[PDB]
RNA sequence: UCGAGAGGA
């Protein structure tokens, strides 16, 4: 009915598809809102009781903002700034407890196995941290040996990737089209020969060789976007991308919106 | 600065979405210029670039070296047979609109460092402050608010430039500035201080 | 510090609407929209609809400077005819474009498993 | 000093990493190249997070606590 | 020595011609000897030409090599900027130095001098054998930080009358 | 190193051989034979003076017996160990310094002492005026084997970053 | 912190007429380092060893 | 209204370091006298020695005006989709603007043509007092 | 030295430098707080009351606000703190310290400021990020690369110095260097390198991309143009669409190299009323030089047009360039495969070529030249080999790469590269010498201990045959890294001798100044000149223009100057002029047409004698060969119409324009013959240009564009003379200051005028200034 | 404060 689709495989992690009836334009604006403009969750203040790890106050601090939590549940949790509590709650914040102390002689881990929700859920899956381990632990924080102590009360509140790169489920995303280069967009340096010296591309499978002898297309338009969708874990993979359509006719939404008004 | 005297200092950034990305969807932890390496002839840093990118697709730790009988060509095909392009070279695509750069950007992991001179302990501007306890003109130093020394090649200037006005108060109330009460006759400071 | 927060990128400011319509006097039937709070993302998505319009005689945006997220947007269309309508118009059908793409991808998820 | 959390140029998370990593070329007995080929490690800038890391950490810990 | 001359149809063109240099500095002999030009016959040093010929001679050859010495790495000044410092180092009488000595015992003025270089060894010269001050150069006025006589105090502003009543 | 003229089985060869090797390998295997038991006579501490009368052999690989990449008398007394061993500390730092032009290195000899990473461990504990620290740093992906010596794959400067010689915008 | 360790100072006067010393001469093959200098001031007067 | 009609007969394809563009050299079929240097494009349009093109420059195009100190029609209006007809039916087509009228021999001329980047240059005559000034003027060219 | 001359003062600031190519080429990027951490004092006046109060109840930290308020009295009321911060009772006559704001004129220095710029006032734009932001182009009169480079500052406080930087210190005013004439500013580095790629027959860019670079100009009309084509897809000309940031009323000529009114090649350059004709764009058509469109202008147009022209063409040229993209790898610096066998047979001949000689001096049969000695003579013919090789090998791989090179486009445009960076990078590095002298014999008879004693051969003498691209060797490292030292160990030397140098000129200079009466004189009144620099003109309006009287065969100028109205082959035809058969055959109008050539030959004579090298281009006031080429573009002269005018009218108006173009007033003959001698050049310029035969046979002059020119003339003359009160030598001191600072950075090979070559830039300009009796240089030149 | 050393571009 219009723009078409066709997935040639997808993952747990990853999404490999191809877009037809498309602008080019709008096919990478797609990817500006997937990495920055994507609504997810993580760490904004993190509350010390004890420390004496080897690692600064602040180096910890950082480290948790990076570890991804689930944000299926994302749009039923507000937005801080925009929330009426005095600063922070459950509709807007997810509490959580990182309680530790080296009691095993050895090089004590820690994981996301050991940060505790200390917030009411409001039965939602959301403020989960994502464990992708084979034993079950994902993501490593610190280490610690005897007497070493850390008890924190890290504070999860909701942003885009626009404010930090910490609120970017998109772990990057593979975008590429006119693998042949029929349209002549690039122009391949050559020290001996053009088609040997530069790769050919997987998508070029999926698409029409020029043939030669025939000149070059007069009347070019850029079309078949072939992308794939690497996620983090805060969000399913699936989920990554329909936001990022969600997102955008939203962000289009708020202007015409705001047209009416004026 | 890269390990070769190529001395960085930021002038903007952007994030991920502005940046440029190849087809992978790799944006560069930074952007250089291609006016450093002839001025500079800085040639170790491209093979930094580049043995670099080798030596972290391999895996095994790619032997820079000094006097080494190894040559680009014998990069290169390591390279090739690791499916990248040869020459370096990578198709890039204008983070802003999408559409293929004419030009392919030269993509490697070249080993960069930090400089322990940074802006925010650079900077300094003072508006009145505190002054020489023997010359009464502004101090020495951006800690103890010291006044920025407009040197002697600096009144020069003001004087080819024919600004007879600019540096007649420049050189008093704009910065140091005095009044006194001489003899006629003398033309000393010997006048005795009452005024009232 | 002296630079800004990361959030001003996003957020809008105390008293700057999301656009700013005002009228081109060096050109006819012209006008010149700047955008608080909004970059490349939405402009250049615009940009590419505008262009596909019949009655638009221009359309171009500038991204003013990196450091501040606004971009101007000029639009000028046919004698008569309302420039906000093409923007009206082209703004509906970037969302129809958009909801197309939302469905055919949901229901080709759902026929596509499993890894 | 920890295997740093997701990579600085594409963005995937590398906290779990490590004790695989540490122990594949240990466990298994095999080169670097093999180990970042699984873990998923795709594009180089995440590949080279690891491989070219220090866990100085390690060093820091024998030093007895205060 | 190729030498760009007039051929007799009115024309200029590349008449190539014979000029011995040498590594030594003898005029005053070389001048006497016969069969050589004893016009275009110019000696690196400037200051013997001074002493052979005349100051006005002397401020011509001292051109010559300010203007190559700048023309050396191909780079270009106007005229009038090496004719002004070439005729500033003559309009004294003979020969003027651009250090210590040669302008810094000049007739100008005690606080100007003070200034370059010999700084006590200038304000004990002038106040021993006492000596007024014009209160015209730059540096005297840049001293007392008063309306220097320079491009914008250089003139003086007074009140008209004639245009005070008509408006 | 040692060189001599006499070879029964071939020509000439450096008092050093492959058994050596072995024998030097089992002492940095275990943690006996040491560089005092090179006391045995294969290699001489050449003065400033004492090298105006010699005769060293570059690469022994080279120069040895008779008879595409970079452009390549027969009386040797000794031979060189290797020509990254001609600088400095910060110079050894510096990959293919041969490559790149000699004042270009000569401003990073000194781009070194302006660098941050880890200058100790100990730090932590080493109570200090003004000390600089990096939060993840990272061995060099190329490597210039002198770094092995100069604990630089232990205690780096920076990190390495994905550089990119672009004309994106104009800053 | 080696780089400050492996270095050395020279001074002035006496000798030094019309001779280098700056200039690297031949005879600091191998002993001294050809590029590790300062800038200036002291430019191959301070080499490091 | 027109300002030329005639066919040229390709006598050289020059690239000359460059790529898209050709430096072209043609004859005229009414006038062995005259000639005529052609710069065009090549991607979109591919050239061949010895080949019949019906070439024409001609002013600002129509029936009716005939216009009155524009000089455009002022500024410049898109294709549109379907509607108003020109000089359509021609195949490459291009515009420009003169600039030199050198005067060659007795009764034969040269004018100096400027497409933006690309330039033209032609020889013989009967082309006199209708040929240029004003100094704008297109190019057309058909099979 | 330290106290009055240079002395520490307040309303300064200093930060990090950071290019910008969306800022203006007179603008400054004043941090966010500086501005806020400077103030400037304004009257209470009703015409900012309004903003003030606001400013003043916005505070010290709301950013535009105010740290004091002064009263009636001498109190100074303390924001900062205060009881009444937020109230203030504002009354008229008292002041405010306020916070700098945008387009505030400012002083911005870069430490060490020499000449008259690197000190100009730059109008405050106020940003975020603590670096002080500076436009790209304005990066020629400072000498300041973006890396780390911080600089200096000083906030006038008056409104009468603010007046002084606003009015005479302004960034345009100092657009064209009096120093050599020509442009201060060009357009340089992505800028530059960009430019090239844009402008040239090969670029199209397609509508969509073109909409938005008709946007980027704040100064376009509105007015899309008509591609440069039609076809089934609407491409665009480069040039076509830079030609829109080129103001429309400008023309400009070069011809350089091939050019042949339709150049290949893309040669020259032609622009016509603010449009690209042909050619390509490089450092010699944008860029600072004496003719590269900036010049021409500045001059032409006005300072507030090149100003804004220079953030045009940066911000469309910077557009098209963001989205087209470049780059340089290792690829870019690669010589082909059979090049590789040639590049290497050309040191095959060359160490075959040093050999044959060298065996020449050990068997005793060498010539050894003139003055030199056997051994000197020997190392001179070596030494040329090593150059001719290299100097050709570099050759062999320059014009063997293909053009899509983008090393080879960032040397094609200018803006960083020259043939000698390529060369060593891609060919070979050479042979590094000391003291002009190859690698001496450290070791007794050796260079290294590595090498066999008396090894006179290149390789063991200091050459490197290899390239960087191959890497060195540790002979050929060590070797180059000894004539490396050496370049900095001088350099270092070189660039801490010409402040001393720069002192003692500005120092005996200061009180050197024009007098109200053209009289160049000082703080004495000593006369250095009775006319400044023998003219009496200001050294910006003064333009390279050739005399077209001393050139050419004598039958030429006859053919193109003799006007005689009795012949019938050297008369005028009267299709020319109006009157041309009613003046024909005249005999008391023939008196002038002799007479004009009486005066008109007496200069080619006299003018020989004073340009004996036969020279007709030289830097002079008011540009005539322009001002002509004006009138054909503005009035549209035919073509076919004669001229509108007769001969009394050209013959008489020539010379009663002469009359009017005064540089001294003064009644009496002395000061009247000085006048005549401070013109008599530019007459025989003005008289080359306007001889009553040219003004119709090429020229085509009616009346109305002949009196314009003559008016035009006038007023450009009376605009060019010098303005009494400039510090003339003060100046004239750093306008060889600044020339002085380079040069010597690059000095170096081949001997026979050794000493010449040797004692040149600061070696012999030490010995000049000081003026001191000691060889180094004492060569005769014998005639 | 004062006088010595290390860097900045
Ligand atoms: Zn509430
Ligand atoms: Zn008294
Ligand atoms: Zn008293
Ligand atoms: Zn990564």
């Amino acid at each position: 009915e219009g723009p078409q689709v066709k997935i040639r495989e997808a993952s747990k992690d990853n999404v490999d598809f191809i877009l037809s009836n498309v602008d080019l334009a709008m096919a990478n604006s797609l990817r500006r809102v997937m990495i920055a403009e994507i609504p997810t969750l993580a760490i904004d203040s993190v509350e010390v009781e004890t420390n004496t790890t080897v690692l600064a106050d602040e180096f910890i601090a950082h480290r948790l903002g990076l570890i991804p939590l689930q944000s299926m549940d994302i749009e039923q949790l507000e937005y801080s700034r925009d929330c009426f509590c005095e600063d922070h709650c459950d509709k807007c914040s997810v509490v959580l407890t990182l309680q530790a102390f080296g009691e095993s002689e050895s090089t004590t881990n820690v994981y996301s196995k050991d940060l505790v929700i200390v917030s009411n859920l409001m039965g939602r899956n959301i403020g989960h941290p994502i464990i992708q381990d084979k034993e079950g632990n994902g993501v490593l924080i610190c280490k610690l040996r005897k007497g070493q102590e850390l008890k924190l009360t890290c504070v999860a509140k909701k942003g885009i990737a626009k404010e930090h790169a910490k609120w970017g489920p998109a772990a990057a995303i593979e975008f590429e089209y006119d693998p042949w280069n029929k349209l002549k967009h690039t122009d391949y340096w050559y020290e001996q020969d053009s088609a040997k010296e530069w790769p050919q591309s997987k998508n070029c499978e999926y698409e029409d060789p020029p043939n030669e002898g025939d000149p070059f297309d007069y009347k070019a338009q850029a079309d078949t976007f072939y992308m794939n969708v690497e996620s983090v874990g805060s969000i399913p993979v699936d989920q990554v991308v329909v936001r990022g359509i969600d997102t955008l006719q939203k962000k289009v939404a708020s202007i015409l919106l705001a047209l009416t008004q004026m | 600065a890269s390990r070769h005297g190529q001395k960085g200092t930021i002038g903007i950034t952007y994030r991920r979405e502005d940046m440029p990305f190849t087809a992978e969807g790799i944006v560069p932890d930074l952007i250089i210029n291609p006016h450093a390496i002839p001025s500079r002839m800085t040639v170790a840093h491209l093979i930094e670039c580049l043995l670099s990118k080798v030596a972290a697709l391999s895996g095994n730790e790619g032997d820079a070296s000094p006097f080494t009988d190894i040559t680009v060509e014998g990069i290169s095909k390591l390279l090739r047979e690791h499916g990248y392009q040869s020459r370096g070279f990578e198709v890039m695509y204008n983070g802003h609109t999408g559409k293929k750069l004419m030009a392919q950007i030269f993509f490697g992991p070249t080993y960069y460092q930090r400089l322990r001179h940074m802006v925010d302990d650079k900077i300094h501007a003072r508006a009145r402050g505190p002054m020489q306890v023997l010359t009464r003109q502004p101090v020495e130093g951006r800690s103890r608010d010291g006044g920025l020394r407009f040197g002697e090649m600096e009144r020069d200037c003001m004087i080819a430039h024919g600004a007879a006005s600019f540096l007649k108060e420049r050189l008093m109330e704009a910065s140091d500035a005095f009044r006194v009460h001489i003899c006629g006759i003398c033309g000393l400071m010997t006048v005795i201080a009452k005024l009232n | 510090m002296n630079a800004p927060d990361r959030f001003e990128l996003f957020l809008l400011g105390e008293g700057e609407s999301k656009l700013k319509i005002d009228p081109d006097t060096k050109a006819p039937n012209a006008v010149v929209i700047t955008f608080e709070k909004e970059d490349h993302t939405l402009g250049n998505l615009i940009r590419a609809e505008l262009l596909n319009d019949r009655k638009v005689l221009f359309a171009a945006y500038k991204v003013e400077h990196p450091f501040f997220a606004r971009f101007k947007l000029r639009i000028q269309t046919t004698e008569g005819y309302d420039p906000k309508d093409a923007l009206k118009n082209a703004c509906n059908s970037i969302i129809n474009k958009l909801g197309a793409l939302k469905t055919n991808f949901e229901t080709e998820w759902n026929l596509q498993t499993l890894a | 000093m920890i295997v740093p959390v997701r990579c600085f140029s594409c963005g995937k998370v590398v906290g779990d990493k490590w004790e695989s990593y540490l122990n594949l070329l240990q466990e298994d007995e095999l080169d670097e190249g093999t180990a970042l080929s699984r873990l998923g490690l795709k594009r180089y800038c995440c590949r080279r997070m690891i491989l070219t890391h220090v866990d100085l950490i390690e060093k820091f810990l024998r030093y007895n606590p205060l | 020595y190729d030498r760009k001359v007039p051929s007799p149809t009115g024309e200029y063109v590349k008449e190539p011609e014979w000029v011995l240099e040498t590594d030594g500095v003898n005029l005053s002999e070389v001048m006497t000897v016969p069969g050589i030009d004893p016009t275009r016959i110019y000696t690196n040093s400037f200051i013997d030409i001074m002493e052979v010929l005349g100051i006005e001679a002397g401020r011509a050859a001292l051109y010559k090599e300010v203007y190559n010495v700048i023309a050396s790495d191909g780079s270009y000044v106007n005229y009038r900027h090496m004719a002004l410092l070439v005729d500033v180092m003559t309009t004294q009488g003979g020969l003027t130095s651009v250090t210590r000595h040669g302008f810094n015992r000049s007739n100008t003025g005690a606080l100007m001098r003070c200034s370059f270089e010999e700084t006590v060894e200038i304000l004990f010269e002038a106040g021993a054998s006492a000596e007024l001050d014009d209160c015209r150069g730059v540096s005297e006025n840049v001293i007392l930080g008063q309306m220097a006589p320079i491009g914008t105090g250089a003139f003086d502003v007074m009140i008209d009358e004639e245009s005070l009543v008509k408006y | 190193f040692i060189v001599e003229d006499d070879e029964s089985l071939g020509h000439k060869e450096l008092k050093v051989r492959k058994g050596h090797i072995a024998k030097l390998m089992a002492t940095e295997y275990q943690d006996e034979y040491t560089w005092s038991s090179l006391n045995e006579g294969l290699v001489e501490y050449i003065d400033a003076e004492e090298e105006e009368s010699i005769l060293i052999a570059m690469q022994p690989e080279d120069l040895e017996p008779a008879e595409a990449k970079r452009i390549r008398a027969t009386t040797f007394t000794h031979c060189e160990i290797h020509p990254s061993m001609i600088l400095g500390v910060a110079a050894s730092i510096i990959p293919f310094p041969d490559h790149n032009q000699s004042p270009r290195n000569t401003y990073q000899s000194a781009m070194g002492k302006q660098a941050m990473g880890v200058f100790l461990t100990n730090y932590n504990v080493r109570m200090d005026t003004m000390a600089n620290i990096l939060y993840y740093p990272q061995k060099p992906l190329g490597t210039t084997r002198a770094m092995e010596y100069l604990k630089f794959r232990e205690l780096p400067a920076g990190q390495n970053a994905i550089v990119a010689i672009a004309c994106y915008s104009g800053y | 912190t080696l780089s400050h360790l492996r270095r050395t100072n020279t001074p002035i006067g006496r000798d030094g007429k019309l001779a280098k010393p700056r200039q690297l001469h031949n005879t600091h093959w191998g002993l001294v380092c050809p590029a590790e200098t300062p800038e200036g001031q002291a430019c191959g007067l301070v080499k490091n060893l | 209204n027109t300002l030329f009609d005639d066919i040229f007969q390709v006598s050289e394809v020059d690239p000359g370091r460059y790529n898209k563009v050709c430096r072209i050299e043609a004859a005229s079929t009414t006038q062995d006298q005259c000639k005529l240097t052609l710069d065009i494009n090549v991607e979109l349009f591919p050239v061949a020695a010895q080949d019949s093109l019906t070439v024409t420059i001609a002013s600002s195009l129509n029936l009716e005006d005939t216009a009155n100190d524009s000089s455009a029609t002022r500024s410049w209006r898109p294709p549109q989709a379907g509607d108003r007809s020109l000089a359509d039916d021609y195949d490459y087509v291009m515009y420009g603007t003169a600039y030199k009228f050198e005067e060659v021999s007795k009764d034969l001329i040269a004018v100096y043509y400027s497409f933006g980047g690309l330039l033209m240059r032609l020889e013989g005559n009967y082309r006199n007092l209708n040929n240029l000034k004003q100094e704008n003027a297109y190019l057309l060219i058909r099979r | 030295r330290g106290n009055l001359m240079g002395k520490r003062v307040d309303f300064s600031a200093r930060t990090v430098i950071s290019g910008d190519p969306n800022l203006e080429l007179d603008q400054v990027g004043v941090p966010k707080s500086i501005a806020k951490t400077l103030t400037y004092p304004e009257v209470v006046t009703p015409y900012n009351i309004d903003r003030l109060t606001q400013l003043v109840r916005n505070g010290p930290n709301e950013h535009p606000g105010a740290k004091y308020v002064i009263r009636d009295s001498g109190d100074r009321i303390d924001l900062r703190y205060s009881k009444r911060a937020g109230d203030i009772q504002l009354q008229y006559g008292w002041k405010v310290e306020r916070h700098i704001m945008d387009n505030d004129p400012v002083l911005f220095n870069r430490q060490p400021s020499l000449h008259k710029m690197s000190m100009m006032a730059h109008r405050v734009k106020v940003i975020p990020y603590s670096t002080f932001r500076l436009n790209l182009s304005v990066t020629s009169p400072y000498n300041a690369d973006f890396d780390g480079d911080e600089m200096n500052l000083h906030v006038p406080q008056s409104e009468e110095t603010r007046a002084e930087l606003s009015q005479l210190c302004a960034v345009p005013l100092q657009i064209v260097s009096p120093q050599s004439n020509k442009p201060c500013m060009g357009i340089v580095q992505d800028t530059l390198c960009g430019i090239r790629k844009l402008t040239l027959r090969d670029t199209f860019i397609e509508l969509d991309q073109v909409l938005n670079m008709l946007y980027w100009v704040p100064d376009w009309d509105g007015v899309i143009p008509t591609p440069a084509i039609i076809k089934p897809k609407p491409l665009w000309s480069g040039k076509q669409i830079l030609s829109v940031a080129i103001p429309n009323g400008i023309h400009l000529q070069r011809f350089d190299e091939g050019t042949t009114l339709l150049s290949p090649k893309d040669n020259g350059m032609l622009i016509i009323d603010g449009q690209i004709i042909f050619g390509v764009v490089e450092k010699k058509t944008v860029g600072s030089s004496n003719g590269g469109l900036i010049h021409v202008v500045t001059r032409e147009k006005g300072p507030q047009v090149c100003a804004k022209l220079f953030g045009n063409i940066q911000k469309v040229v910077n557009f098209w360039l963001l989205h087209n993209g470049f780059s340089t790898g290792i690829g870019d610096t690669i010589a082909d495969g059979p090049t590789m066998r040639e590049i290497t047979e050309t040191i095959a001949e060359a160490k075959k070529k040093v050999l044959d000689v060298t065996k020449e001096a050990q068997a005793n049969l060498l010539t050894a030249k003139h003055g030199m000695t056997l051994r000197e003579s020997f190392e001179d013919n070596v030494v040329r080999f090593l150059n001719e090789a290299r100097d050709k090998a570099g050759r062999l791989a320059e014009v063997n790469l293909k053009d899509l090179n983008n090393v080879k486009q960032m040397v094609m445009a200018g803006s960083k590269g020259s043939f000698i960076n390529i060369a060593q990078m891609s060919a070979c590095v050479g042979q590094q010498s000391v003291e002009g002298k190859r690698i001496a014999f450290g070791f007794v008879d050796r260079t290294l201990p590595h090498f066999s004693k008396d090894d006179y051969s290149p390789e063991s003498k200091g050459f490197v045959e290899n390239s960087y691209l191959r890497g060195l060797t540790p002979q050929e490292f060590f070797f180059h890294a000894m004539g490396g030292r050496e370049g900095l160990i001088d350099t270092a030397v070189k660039t801490a001798e010409t402040g001393y140098i720069q002192r003692r000129l500005v120092k005996a200079l200061e009180d050197i100044m024009v007098h109200y009466d053209n009289t160049t004189r000082n703080s004495l009144g000593n006369v250095i000149q009775f006319i400044y620099g023998e003219d009496g003109m200001d050294a910006a309006h003064i333009e390279k223009q050739s005399l077209d009287t001393i050139g050419g065969s004598d039958a030429a100028f006859e053919k193109r100057y003799r006007v005689d109205l009795l012949n019938t082959d050297h008369t005028l035809d009267p299709s020319l002029l109006e009157s041309g058969s009613e003046i024909l055959g005249d005999l008391k109008l023939q008196v002038l047409l002799d007479e004009e050539y009486k005066q008109l030959v007496k200069d080619r004579k006299f003018l020989r004698e004073v340009f004996v090298d036969g020279e007709a281009n030289w830097p002079l006031p008011v540009n005539i060969r322009r001002i002509i080429q004006n009138a054909q573009q503005t009035f549209h002269i035919d073509h076919t119409k004669p001229s509108d005018l007769t001969i009394k009218d050209i013959v008489l108006g020539v010379k009663d324009l002469q009359e009017n173009l005064l540089v001294l007033r003064g009644k009496n003959e002395i000061i009247q013959n000085a006048q005549r001698d401070a013109v008599t050049l530019f007459c025989c310029l003005l008289r080359s240009r306007l001889a009553t035969r040219r003004v119709l046979q090429e020229y085509r002059l009616t009346k109305q564009a002949f009196d314009w020119v003559l008016s035009n003339i006038e007023a450009q003359f009376l605009r060019s003379v010098v303005h009494p009160g400039e510090m003339v030598g003060v100046l004239a001191a750093q306008s060889i200051g600044e020339p002085a600072t380079q040069m010597t950075l690059n000095t170096f090979h081949f001997a026979g005028v050794a000493s010449k070559k040797v004692t040149s830039g600061v070696p012999r300009l030490k010995e000049i200034l000081n003026v001191a009796k000691n060889m180094k240089t004492p060569s005769l030149t014998v005639y």
